[PDB]
RNA sequence: GCGAUGUGUG
DNA sequence: TGAATCTCTTCCAGCACACATCGGGACGT
DNA sequence: ACGTCCCGGAAGAGATTCA
């Protein structure tokens, strides 16, 4: 029935043209196939879903970055992402990358100052939740300490 | 207006879209065929018939 | 600053002398003003101040006045982060017990004063009594006592002999016992008894003894009397959108305990009555509990409705504890995210990157180079500047951009190439483009998917992002070693079309001087760009050192394959574009291109392959139409076959002659065969589909269709889904392990009426539910492999050792699956190879088999080589280099540093998930093949047998009566070439030892049916077959005959359950026909469920099948059956009937035999010869009274357990045994796995061991220790004039290998932390960081690369 | 799920045996629940929510 | 959604897994130029000071 | 310019001793003065610090060595 | 700027 | 008299987003 | 109203089968 309307029309049986390159101008080798499909819109649009934060507000309790788009929050470096750097030679990067970047505070004011001065260069110190990791442990009938070095 | 990609289909197994794009050149064909036969005044005896 | 980490109790002294005041007032704050109620929770006076340097008086708001107090409401003005730091602590009124070390399971208060744990809840919650220091009365000591008993003892006892209940009674039964000597009492009976419940009891008891006295500890601090409170910032309260605070958990669990506290100082001062301070201390001691850990007890409390709050152990367990939501995976600053897209026109190296994105991610950097050119004094300046985007920012941003590697990554992130560096481009719009030839190794299709962009920030960092994940160093999956760039679909389309060849095309035959004029012939017009044509090209060649001969020639070739031999760099001969460039061709093009030439000119030629592919692509213009997919004509007769058929086997359904499932079995069988021929005749009709005519007359050759090429280059989809799109799509799997029995018979060019697509819901739904709920499995596998293979690093460039496993070529029956060089490609040889020339040593004792050697070891035909292993690799505290063998992902061998345990655990759960989140994308399809029914041998040669215990039938033939039976094709020159597995009851054609030609079929049997076939001839006669209780007893209508079909334990009841159905072969006169060279009578156990044709009396010869068995076959073989297998394995669980394995070396015999077990004694030539097993006598040994075993070798049969396998016949067997068995699964979903990771895994699990004899070290005899520990105090003893400590090494499962480990925030981190911690408590186990995950969780370096370095130097330094 | 009784088996998985059991619930529409169910005693034992 | 005049071809990779490549003409004669509507609000409350 | 650091790795066998030299010579350029000993086209200091070791004229031998020697002095 | 539930993405 | 095997109870069940609503009532001045 | 309360898997421990 389709080849039959279209031969109503004064279109090829077949239902494949040829076509030109619009670059070049030479036409193109074995007929291509056009029509009007009935395409949509979708509701998840780049202008919704890009996002980047540099430095904005820290989470109250474990002093990280909040996440999510409408809290400016940054993404979440999560465990199998630390598990590839791992697995890759790479500890530099992910030391400043749960120490500096994310949790310790005297070291990310450090190092932004650093960075906004043009040596760059961390300064780790201990991550803050880990911190907190100890209070709660220690909250409880436990002891967890830190032997001398 | 569009450039889809062929390897698209018998991966993505809907055969259905293709014969979505024929059908669908069909009825605009029959609607340019209309729109001359529109333009070029033609006697509504000749719409009618076609 | 610090080092290992150590853990303990806490007395209340050292609570008291944490705390900074004391709790007294259950109320927090004001919320009408927002000042803090004096000394409530949010305390000033205890947890500081409120505002920096601010005292709450006000006297006092300057910095002048640090340390000094308030006078009024004394508050140390100090900063406010000291409300993070300080803690309280409460008084609890009664002593309480601390629901962890109660309800541990192992209840450590439990086994310390060994009274059941019933009874001492019963005394903690108030509702029972115990006698502490009873007295000379009539009563013990650790005695109960109900209400009643109490209350006569009472009337008759009111001596001095006391008892109490609750808290108190159990802290004096506590405080007054003396363990200094309990252990050695303990010790003392052990020593008296025998049982090994009494011993195991005994000895669990007697650690935990002889730990608690070595700690530092008191039995009398399990039990809470100072209960402190966390500070108030790490409790925050918090104001919603009002003045009104929703509820927060840990403060509402304090208030509820404090209200109780407070309430029982009251009645403790107004000497209430017993009855109500005993509920009231149970009431406080419930609300302890919740607070500890809500839940643990019975109904858990709840405050919003019906959700439980939650407590402390639930602050720290949990998907969501500080443990796995904020110490591993931390949300990072200087990061951002968008939508992908595609931009062909990129160099490898580099990545798009939108405008904005860049300019707030850069932002400090920006801020950095203004306030240096000078542009804006203050930050402030520059902080308007780059916000109103004035326009020499964008300069500043180039310049801040020019060098700077970013890294990219995509959200769930499986393998190490889940996030590679870029460097930037700065882009319009708002999407990340990101090269073509990358998207192989994200699995990022662009419909949609996101990816994140992070920033490094140090310079060491930045160094990092460009020397080990840029997106050039990484041309080599870390898992096989073929490469990860591989051009994936429009461009492997181009090439497919460009290097090809039509018979008569334009400027056929005519000669060219060049590539350069053959691309200009195209380009003009003049020539079909594949017409066949003779060209003087010239390729060069490094056959010397650095050489490059420059020889010219005229192949015979095609325009455009000429074309594309414009780009392949010098080294490369010119045979590797002279076919058709499918996808598997361009793959191993590249991969021989990076064997040749390093790295630059690989990367090179991969652009180069990506543009001139998409170019020549597009001028194809290789559209797909409806006309393009043709049916055939072989369709509707092979589907009217397959409906005769099935006909056929419903009539014989009716006739009874086969039984449900067997007629199942048969129906679904014929679908796949008719499934297969209809398939292969569309394949036929497509490929040489175009015949045309050639200046003769007229010519086949492979078709242009447009489907059949995106099928054949490999592009997208398979045979499995062009069929489906032309042939019958074949049968449907429900969403678990079935497949229905009415097969789909259209294809969609073809409609399809309502019901054929209702069936395909079926299958569809399938799809889907699988991939959820498997993706769930596979992601927990991954977790557990990770967290068992972690503390492995790579650590000395050469153990010297000697041990090494065995190599050879693995082969299925049919062509050889993965070859010798496949497998020992880039492994340390053991012991050197001699060639087959004996004592020409080929290849010495330490060479890496890298390419070269692979050729050698091919042209001389070896099937043996001894290689070095990782399971057997003599280092203390890693894995020496060569023992690891070649580094993949780089062609050198493996560093110093690069931590194996985690690339390994990745890329073995790696294709697990990835395949399940695809598994439906091939529709619901069932991946089903039949079992062949016979050995259809392939090529000429000889025969040769393994494990084959045969018997001769009536009819002439060689049945086999033999389990494990392995049947193997040998070549005319030696050679090994086919093994197939024949099954029980087969029937062989040929003997052992014949010559045999192609086409031979050697073995038939019936592929639906385990008989039961004899050794014996004689008569039958049934024994202990009684109607009704274990056997049924059928008639068939039709012929009036009946039939026997035996049950199982699901229906027969104790009348018959203490029975055991056999068949029993007599001869004519009543007596036992006994098995030749034997004495047991020739009996056969028949198995439940199983169809006994026959009838009584019956003559039979040798070898006839007695009885049948439906075979029952599973549903479908795809990667949701097998991962499940993997998860046994890597578990280590016992099968359900394990075979039993010949304990020690000799002689065997029986002994006397009990109701319903047999002893078996197994005599060596001199030895200790006692050695017996009881075999449960129903389990039919593989062993005669008379004849010998040797240790390892099997009794009866069946699954194979791994333990007996480790500690009989040895590791190199039991590592063998897994990697075959792990690879059997990954290969049969056809998934490219190198067999190192596998085995480091083994590794990882098999590394504790037991002693046996302690000689003259310092290990308790049955204790179990970390095996390098032994190894390294044992090597020392050696080393000195002493004797060693035998030890025997266990083969834990991967989730207790990880639990029982030296370290223990690795495992409190994984899995479970009640139960380490309070172990850990008790024992007092001081941490060292040691590893990867402790020392990412406190946050430093991480001793596996760069951080390995530093590693070095800091256990120098100490 | 509809208001009535339910004869239901829950077959194979409990007592690793093979032995079916056969548990009748009466789930009404507002109330409690009553269960019935053999054991691999062959024994009838009521239970109640 | 709108209809438009597709057609099936490689096209120097610009679609290369998925991506659709629409020309010019779309876009200007505004046939797919969506309306949204945000609501901001803004609250004033009376607080201490 | 620099896109793959294949040369500084055949010149220093580890590949991770390359960052820790590369790096540590970084920071004598970006914080220290003690300009290049490569003709810099722009390219920033881990470029040039790559660059340097492809040239084979910086490796932790060098460094050592020059450092001990400003420091006696 | 907390936690619950819910819907929806790759 | 002790060693199997049947019963019950704890513990875990992939990753990363995006957005929405909604957050405790019950009585003396 | 303000203020002030209320499901596979496994390992422990019955308990039942050998004597
Ligand atoms: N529970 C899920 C669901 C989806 N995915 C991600 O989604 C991808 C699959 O995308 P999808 O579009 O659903 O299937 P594709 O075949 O990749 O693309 P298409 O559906 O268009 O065929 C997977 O690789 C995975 O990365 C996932 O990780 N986890
Ligand atoms: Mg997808
Ligand atoms: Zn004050
Ligand atoms: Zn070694």
């Amino acid at each position: 029935e389709i080849k039959e309307l279209l031969k109503l029309g004064d279109l090829p049986t077949s239902g494949q043209i040829r076509l030109y390159d619009g670059r070049t101008g030479e036409q193109f080798e074995r007929p291509v196939t056009v029509g009007y499909m009935y395409m949509l819109k979708l509701n998840h649009l780049v202008d919704d879903k890009m996002h980047a934060r540099s430095t904005g507000s820290y989470s109250l309790v474990t002093q990280q970055p909040l996440g999510g788009k409408a809290q400016f929050g940054g993404q979440r470096f999560g465990e199998m992402e630390v598990w590839a750097l791992e697995a890759y030679g790479a500890a530099y990067t992910l030391q400043e990358m749960l120490t500096v970047k994310s949790d310790d505070v005297n070291g990310r004011t450090k190092m932004y100052k650093n960075i906004v001065d043009g040596n760059h260069q961390m300064e780790p110190g201990m991550p803050e939740s880990f911190n907190v990791l100890l209070k709660e442990i220690r909250s409880l009938g436990i002891n967890i300490e830190l032997e001398d070095e | 207006d569009i450039v889809l990609n062929p390897l698209g289909v018998p991966s993505r197994m809907n055969i259905g879209q293709i014969l979505e794009t024929h059908l669908g050149m069909a009825a605009k064909g029959i609607g340019d065929k209309i729109n001359a036969m529109l333009k070029q005044q033609q006697e509504v005896a000749k719409l009618r018939e076609f | 600053e610090f080092d290992a980490i150590k853990i303990a109790l806490a007395s209340p002294d050292m609570i008291r002398s944490w705390s900074f005041g004391e709790v007294k007032k259950p109320e927090t704050i004001n919320y009408r003003t927002f000042k803090p109620e004096r000394d409530g929770l949010f305390c000033a006076r205890i947890f500081g101040p409120v505002k920096d340097y601010e005292c709450l008086c006000g006297k006092y708001k300057r910095l002048k006045h640090r340390g000094v107090i308030c006078e009024k409401c004394g508050v140390e003005v100090t900063q406010t982060k000291v409300r993070r730091e300080r803690m309280g602590h409460i008084e609890l009124a009664s002593p309480t017990a601390h629901i962890w070390f109660l309800k541990s399971l192992p209840s450590r208060i439990g086994l310390l004063l060994d009274m059941p744990l019933r009874d001492i809840e019963r005394v903690l919650y108030f509702e029972s009594y115990v006698v502490i220091e009873g007295g000379m009365t009539n009563l013990e000591r650790q005695q109960i006592l109900t209400e009643e008993q109490y209350l006569d003892a009472l009337e008759e006892f009111g001596d001095e002999f006391d008892a109490k209940m609750g808290a108190e009674a159990i802290q004096a039964l506590l405080k007054s016992m003396d363990l200094e000597q309990e252990c050695e009492q303990l010790r003392e009976e052990l020593n008296e008894t025998n049982s090994e419940t009494k011993r195991k009891k005994l000895t669990k008891r007697i650690k935990l003894l002889e730990a608690f006295v070595q700690s530092g500890n008191k039995p009398e601090w399990m039990i809470l009397t100072v209960l402190p409170v966390l500070p108030p910032d790490l409790r925050p309260l918090v104001p919603l959108d009002g003045g009104r605070f929703a509820t927060s958990d840990l403060n509402d669990l304090y208030r509820r305990v404090i209200n109780r506290n407070n309430r029982l100082k009251r009645l403790l001062d107004l000497a209430a009555p017993d009855i109500i301070v005993r509920n009231e201390k149970r009431m406080l001691q419930e609300a302890v509990d919740a607070l500890l850990d809500n839940g643990r007890r019975g109904r858990a409390i709840t405050g919003s409705n019906k959700r439980p709050l939650k407590s402390l152990a639930d602050m720290i367990k949990g998907k969501q504890g500080r443990f796995r939501q904020n110490l591993l995976g931390k949300r990072v600053d200087y990061s951002g995210r968008s939508v992908i897209t595609v931009g062909p026109y990129l160099r490898l190296h580099q990545c798009g990157l939108p405008k904005k994105m860049a300019l707030e991610l850069f932002k400090p950097f920006i801020y950095g180079k203004l306030e240096l050119r000078g542009l804006a004094t203050t930050i402030k300046a520059a902080k308007k500047m780059v916000e109103r985007e004035e326009a020499v920012v964008w300069d500043i941003l180039d310049e801040v951009i020019r060098e700077h590697p970013v890294l990219l990554n995509r959200a769930p992130t499986l393998h190490r190439l889940g996030i590679q560096a870029f460097e930037p481009v700065l882009i319009e719009g708002k999407a990340i483009q990101l090269h073509p030839l990358v998207c192989a190794a994200y699995n990022a299709d662009f419909d949609g998917d996101q990816m994140a962009v992070h920033v490094p920030l140090t310079l060491e960092a930045q160094l990092e992002a460009r020397a080990l994940m840029m997106s050039t160093n990484n041309i080599l999956s870390p898992a096989n070693g073929e490469p990860i760039i591989v051009p994936s679909q429009d461009v492997v389309l181009g090439l497919y079309y460009m290097t090809r060849d039509c018979v008569n095309a334009k400027g056929e035959g005519m000669v060219l001087t060049g590539p350069k004029e053959a691309e200009r012939l195209y380009r003009s017009g003049l020539a079909s760009l594949h017409a066949r044509v003779k060209v003087r090209i010239t390729e060069y060649e490094k056959d010397a050192n650095g050489e490059l001969v420059a020889k010219t020639s005229l192949k015979d070739t095609t325009v455009g394959r000429a074309i594309l031999w414009m780009i392949v760099p010098k080294g490369l001969p010119y045979s590797i574009v002279n076919q058709a460039l499918g996808k598997k061709a361009i793959s191993k093009m590249l991969n021989t291109c990076y064997r040749i030439l390093g790295l630059k000119p690989t990367v090179i030629f991969a652009d180069q392959i990506m543009y001139t592919g998409f170019a020549y692509a597009a001028r194809s213009g290789a559209s797909v139409g409806i006309d393009d997919m043709v049916i055939p004509e072989k369709k509707h007769e092979i589907i009217s076959e397959a409906e005769a058929e099935v006909a056929e086997i419903q009539e014989q359904f009716q006739s009874g002659l086969v039984t449900a499932g067997e007629r199942y079995n048969k129906v679904i069988d014929i679908w796949a065969a008719a499934n297969d021929r209809v398939s292969k005749a569309m394949m036929d009709n497509l490929q040489t589909e175009t015949v045309i005519n050639r200046d003769g007359q007229e010519e086949k050759q492979v078709s242009f269709n447009s489907i059949y090429m995106m099928a054949d280059s490999g592009a997208r989809g398979s045979a499995a889904q062009i069929r489906q799109l032309a042939g019958m799509r074949g049968l449907m799997a429900k969403p678990d392990g079935s497949i229905i029995e009415t097969p789909i018979t259209a294809n969609f060019r073809e409609g399809l009426n309502v019901l054929q697509y209702f069936i395909s819901t079926h299958g569809a739904r399938k799809g889907l539910a699988d991939t959820a709920l498997k993706t769930a499995n596979s992601g927990y596998l991954t977790r557990r492999l990770v967290d068992v293979a972690q503390d492995l690093v790579v650590t000395e460039d050469d153990c010297g050792t000697h041990e090494g496993i065995m190599m050879t070529p693995v082969i299925e029956g049919g062509d050889v699956k993965e070859p010798l060089r496949d497998r020992v490609l880039g492994r340390v040889t053991a012991e050197d190879v001699l060639k087959p020339g004996t004592a020409d040593i080929l290849v010495p004792r330490n060479t890496l088999l890298h390419e070269q050697w692979c050729d050698l070891l091919e042209e001389n035909s070896v099937d043996a080589v001894k290689v070095r292993s990782v399971v057997s690799c003599d280092t203390d505290f890693g894995v020496c280099a060569h023992c690891y063998g070649r580094d993949l992902a780089r062609g050198h061998i493996i560093n110093k540093g690069e931590a194996i345990g985690v690339i390994a655990a990745q890329s073995i759960g790696e294709p697990g998930t990835q395949l399940t989140m695809r598994t439906f994308h091939i529709g619901g399809a069932a991946s089903r093949a039949a079992a062949e029914s016979s050995i259809q041998v392939k090529n000429k040669g000889s025969i040769k047998l393994s494990n084959v215990k045969s018997v001769v039938n009536s009819s002439g033939k060689l049945v086999i009566t033999s389990r494990n039976t392995e049947l193997k094709l040998i070549d005319e020159f030696g050679r090994t070439k086919e093994s197939y597995k024949v099954p029980y009851g087969a029937v062989l054609a040929k003997g052992d030892g014949e010559q045999v030609a192609g086409g031979e079929t050697v073995a038939n049997w019936d592929p639906h049916t385990m008989p039961v076939i004899t050794e014996v001839s004689g008569f039958v006669r049934f024994t202990d077959m009684i109607d009704g209780q274990t056997i049924t007893r059928q008639t068939d209508e039709l012929t009036g005959l009946s039939s026997l079909v035996v049950l199982d334990s699901a229906e027969r009841t104790a009348g018959g359950k203490d029975l055991r159905p056999a068949l029993k072969i007599v001869d004519a006169q009543g007596n036992d026909v006994l098995i030749p060279g034997t004495d047991m009578p020739a009996q056969y156990f028949l198995p439940g469920k199983a169809i006994v044709q026959l009838e009584d009396g019956v003559q039979i010869s040798s070898g006839d099948t007695l009885a049948r068995i439906p075979q029952e076959s599973g549903g479908t073989k795809d990667i949701t059956g097998g991962l499940p297998r993997v998860a046994d394995l890597f578990e280590a669980r016992r099968p359900k009937e394990p075979a039993i394995l010949a304990e020690i070396s000799g002689i065997v015999s029986f002994g006397k035999e009990t109701k319903g077990k047999r002893r078996l004694v197994i005599t060596p030539v001199d030895g200790s010869d006692p050695y017996e097993e009881m075999i449960p006598k129903w389990r039919q040994l593989n062993v005669f009274e008379g004849e010998r075993v040797e240790r390892g070798d099997v009794i009866s049969d069946g699954p194979e357990a791994p333990h007996d396998i480790l500690r009989l016949r040895g590791v190199h067997a039991v590592t063998r045994y897994i990697v075959n068995e792990v690879q059997d699964v990954y290969r049969l979903q056809g998934v490219k796995i190198n067999d190192k990771h596998i085995e480091v895994i083994v590794r990882q699990m098999l590394r504790k061991a037991t002693i046996v004899n302690a000689g003259s070290s310092d290990f308790l005899e049955g204790e179990q220790v970390e095996y390098s520990r032994v190894k390294i105090a044992n090597r020392e003893l050696e080393a000195n004039g002493k004797v060693g400590a035998t030890y025997s090494r266990d083969l834990l499962g991967i989730t207790k290998a990880s639990l029982a480990t030296e370290s223990f925030i690795s495992a409190a981190s994984f899995q479970e932390t009640t139960r380490v911690l309070t172990e850990a408590a008790v024992a007092g186990k001081r941490d060292e960081l040691r590893g990867l995950k402790e020392n990412v969780i406190v946050g430093r370096l991480i001793p596996a690369g760069t951080g390995y370095a530093y590693h070095q130097d800091r256990m120098r330094r100490r | 799920r509809s208001p009535g009784v339910f004869f239901d088996s829950d077959k194979g998985k409990t007592h690793s045996s093979g032995k079916v059991l056969y548990n009748a619930r009466i789930i009404p529409y507002r109330g409690s629940w009553l269960d019935f169910e053999f054991d691999p005693k062959d024994n009838l034992f009521v239970r109640i929510d | 959604g709108q209809n438009m005049r597709v057609a099936f071809m490689p096209w120097n990779g610009y679609n290369f897994e998925d991506s659709i490549l629409v020309s010019e003409r779309v876009v200007q004669e505004d046939r797919f130029t969506t309306i949204h509507i945000q609501e901001l609000a803004c609250v004033s409350r009376d607080t201490k000071l | 310019a620099r896109v793959t650091v294949q040369d500084a790795v055949e010149k220093i066998g580890n590949r991770f001793d390359l960052v820790l030299v590369a790096a540590r010579r970084a920071r004598q350029m970006q914080v220290g003065g003690k300009d290049p000993l490569v003709p810099e086209e722009n390219d920033k200091t881990t470029v040039i610090a790559l660059r340097e070791i492809e040239e084979g004229l910086i490796n932790n031998q060098i460094l050592d060595v020059r450092e001990r020697q400003e420091q006696q002095e």
